[PDB]
């Protein structure tokens, strides 16, 4: 009756780690719910018939060895059961923080183009203010005006346009967060991420402009911030790593359950 | 001082720039404290909610709305600024009977106006028999006012729209339909918004087909005014948009002041050609050069 | 002596299957030749037992319903060591079609960038040169000049920024490209990049300036046929699709192979 | 007609547009067909090489370069342009007994003496014993000629080189030094890269600073022109980069043309002073305004 046993748990065995596996490639917080709650049931099935299988023999050094094969077997899945509950957690809050940033960083896109926008509008209009001077032949005015244009405008479209592609280059890093799964990129954009948003951090508050300056400073101080997205990005890929070790760690410890339940089908053979 | 929260759509151009230069300049002279938010654009309708929202939280005395969207606030204002006074500017905010508990003022001008004046203009240049001549329209984002008053200005003209041409606003999607128009090379006008005929403006000059094609825009701003202070554009009309900005900024300090003031005031349209452009009436246009946009 | 083997094939089993899944995780053509190398004697030796156990019995029904079981799960081995052997090959060429594209488009960008700063100078020497006219107070020229410094220098300070900011924004879609694992953004960066090379192409068309515009419909044209980067962009992860559920059928074959070892341990016994 | 393939380390300043200039209009008085091309710029060693084989392909009868990196090809221009005559521009190219073969000529000026002719500006303007004066010095990226030839004329001259600022040689960068120096604000003058200087023009007059500190370039550009020309620069040596553009063309034509030429041209530094803008010395350093970059 021990061959009956035996052959039972090799069986379920099997049916636990594609439960496992099952269990690990789930989704949302009801797929998980699902291939673990069965997972659960093919365990308490593993356990009675080890549970029986366990009067057939009284071999202290088996029977202890067996009882200890069967733990740890629990605490893997177990282990591993939650950490595919940490993943749909770090999903969860990822998703979410980086939306954060989106809508931040996209603000700050935009007022640095609505800035790169109102220089051109000025210097058009501030042409069409030398046509009267040039009018009125007031020749010194005309010169002096000539000299802003070239010291404050045509310097300051210059300026913008290249803190404007700053923001623009910031916000596509923060677009391409939300689906890293790659640790180096992950590595990568971080730090890239935390350069750009230092020097941009010091071009706005050079630019003499009130209103304009503190709004930037702030948005940029704002993302600064949810700056821990991405570590919190590494985890994401850290815990991963884990649940990956944990399955190939179920097999050995299934392979070394039998490997005992095996030895212990015989014993009643003595 | 009373505290008076101005809300733009947007703040990018020579039109809201204009009218950002009389709510700053009035707010001073009406000695009012001023504090101007511009949305990202006019698709940021969340921005603009939150900005209505972040007026009150400020303690707005009285907030100038320049709506995203006519009917978006419609059926919420009041869960956005409260019990706050809200004077619409430049667009058309329309509320329902509930809603328009908190309109205290309105200050615009019926587009339609604008198009049927630069319609008017083209058709006093060729009269029904005079001989027939052809029209484009880029007049950008997709029945429109400044459509329909051009049409009616039209109707009887000897003035053939041969074909019409919609893009969003911004400047390289115009041009892009600029050049579009001459290629097919057998137009006489572009009549089309402030964007399209200063991008026509240097298409025309690169492609040297200036004196070929007249240009008409159905709105001011600075470029399509300077186009006409030298002579590369024919024709705009003005809704003064500096003035727009005071007459709201007035509107607000009155009623908190419990003084008299036009509940539903609008400049009066005037039209603009090389020949025809006075200081008095550009003053109350267009913000002066150098000037940049301020925010209190 | 059928116990003897059935256990022993029950025991190569789990052997392989972390084998399987070993040769799965493996990255260069040296971690596959082995983890997959180790799978084959694994592999001959679950047949050996296979096959003396495939004496204790005579079960017409029984012993074809083995000779497939054990078909089945070579094939599945084999397909899925062809999968593991295309996955290297797609890396291969993915980061090698990368990088190739990446050159061009941080030449694009490069040469818009140039142009970008061209136009500044030329505006400062533009302005320089109507001191000299207003100077000789040729007042004509100047209002000439001033007009050309609008129509044409500020006119196209901007449409170049706007090229320059295209090229930008095609560049870090290519960067990021190369590490894409996730299906929808592989989705959405390939339109996104073939609409953006599209208006690009126009962009550049228009702008009157002959080497310079060649150069660009050049490179674009060019980076416009390794568009289809993208296409093998997908390939890899649907075959690391493929991959997964390779890995999850071997289960079921090995769960129905010993399903059938066992139902043939029998009649043995009798 | 000769076919001659000229190769720069870039084209996206006032340097060498003027370069270029030079060489495309020297190029067409001539009678040579000639073929310009770009590196990236400085740090593109790839892009150039491949640009060099790029025109030997083309058939290039004579290869003018300006090296992006002086040590580079100097053990493989052979593998690169084969047998085809180069003769190096601007920048110093040094290459091995057994590459030195291909050198048919070289155009250039040392910067040493560059950076010397600012540093004697200088020190005239303030002698030993005429009282401490402090300078900052913005020469760009990490001995270098401009600097040993600027402290070589320093020496014994009561001027006093308080800091020393190295940053690549960005405009953006640059500004932000200038910034840094108008901080510390004891210092009178600026020794700077033309782009430096340009930053520095803007930077001191929106910090009002004019007239409170001096700037001295260590060469030409329109900006460092335009700006001695306005009075906002004191100083700037022209080492004639149309000129150098020229006579590079003339070497390469001469010797296919079987001519006599000075193997190792170079023009002769002239000293810039607001007061002494000689037309005939910019004509032969800057390029016109409103000339574009032309590649045949």
């Amino acid at each position: 009756s021990a061959m009956i046993e035996a052959r039972q748990v090799s069986e379920l065995s099997t049916r636990i780690i594609s439960s496992v596996q099952m269990l690990s490639n789930a989704q949302n917080e009801q797929e998980r719910k699902e291939a673990g709650r069965v997972l659960f049931e093919q365990l308490e099935s593993l356990l009675t018939h080890i549970k029986e299988l366990g009067g057939e023999s009284f071999d202290s050094k088996l029977l202890d060895a067996l009882e200890s094969n069967v733990q740890n077997v629990i605490n893997n899945l177990a282990e591993l059961g939650v950490t595919v509950e940490r993943k749909l957690w770090l999903a969860k809050e990822i998703d979410t923080r980086v939306e954060e940033m989106r809508l931040l960083s996209e603000e700050l896109e935009q007022l640095t183009r609505t800035q790169v926008q109102n220089t051109s509008t000025i210097a058009v209009a501030n042409v069409t203010h030398i046509y009267d001077l040039l009018e009125a032949n007031k020749k010194d005015q005309v010169y002096q005006a000539l000299d802003a244009l070239v010291e404050v405008d045509l310097d300051l479209t210059e300026r913008l346009h290249e803190l404007h592609l700053l923001a623009f280059k910031m916000l596509n890093q923060i677009e391409e967060a939300r689906t890293l799964t790659n640790v180096d990129r992950i590595q990568q954009i971080q730090t890239a991420f935390e350069n750009n948003l230092k020097i941009m951090k010091r071009r706005v508050l050079a630019v003499e402009d009130p209103t304009r300056s503190k709004q930037m400073s702030q948005l940029l101080t704002e993302l600064g911030k949810r700056q821990v997205v991405f570590t919190i990005l590494l985890q994401q890929y850290e815990n991963n790593e884990q649940s990956q070790q944990l399955m190939q760690k179920t097999l050995e410890l299934f392979s070394e359950l039998n490997s005992t339940v095996n030895k212990l089908v015989d014993d009643s053979n003595k | 001082d009373e505290k008076i929260c101005a809300i733009y759509p947007h703040l990018k151009d020579s039109y809201w720039l204009s009218v950002n230069y009389g709510m700053v300049s009035e707010a001073e002279k009406q000695g009012v404290n001023l504090r101007v938010l511009e949305a990202g654009g006019y698709p940021n309708k969340s921005r603009q909610e939150q900005q209505l929202a972040l007026c009150t939280q400020w303690g707005a005395n009285a907030i100038i709305l320049g709506t995203v969207d006519p009917h978006a606030y419609e059926h919420n204002l009041k869960s956005w600024v409260g019990n706050t006074p809200v004077f619409a500017t430049v667009n058309q905010l329309d509320l329902d009977e509930e809603q328009s508990t908190l309109l205290k003022g309105e200050v615009g001008v019926d587009w339609y106006w604008m198009g049927y004046e630069a319609g008017k203009y083209l058709a006093e240049r060729h009269p029904k028999g005079s001989g027939k001549t052809n029209i484009a329209l880029l007049l950008g984002p997709r029945t429109k006012p400044v459509t329909t008053g051009f049409y009616e200005a039209i109707k009887n003209s000897d003035i053939h729209i041969v074909d019409s041409f919609w893009a969003d606003n911004d400047k390289e999607l115009q041009r892009n339909l600029v050049q579009r128009v001459i290629d097919m090379g057998n137009i006489d006008y572009i009549v089309g918004s402030a964007v399209a005929i200063e991008a026509a403006i240097s298409e025309l000059r690169s492609a040297d087909k200036t004196h070929d094609i007249g240009l008409v825009s159905v709105y001011l701003s600075h470029g399509v005014y300077r186009g006409l202070l030298r002579n590369k554009v024919l024709f705009a009309p003005t809704d003064k948009m500096v003035q727009q900005g005071r007459l709201s900024v007035m509107q607000a300090a009155h009623y908190l002041r419990h003084q008299p003031y036009e509940k539903q005031a609008s400049p009066i349209i005037k039209p603009l050609t090389p020949k025809t452009l006075h200081d008095d009436t550009i003053e109350e246009s267009l913000s002066p050069s150098e000037y940049r946009p301020t925010f209190s």
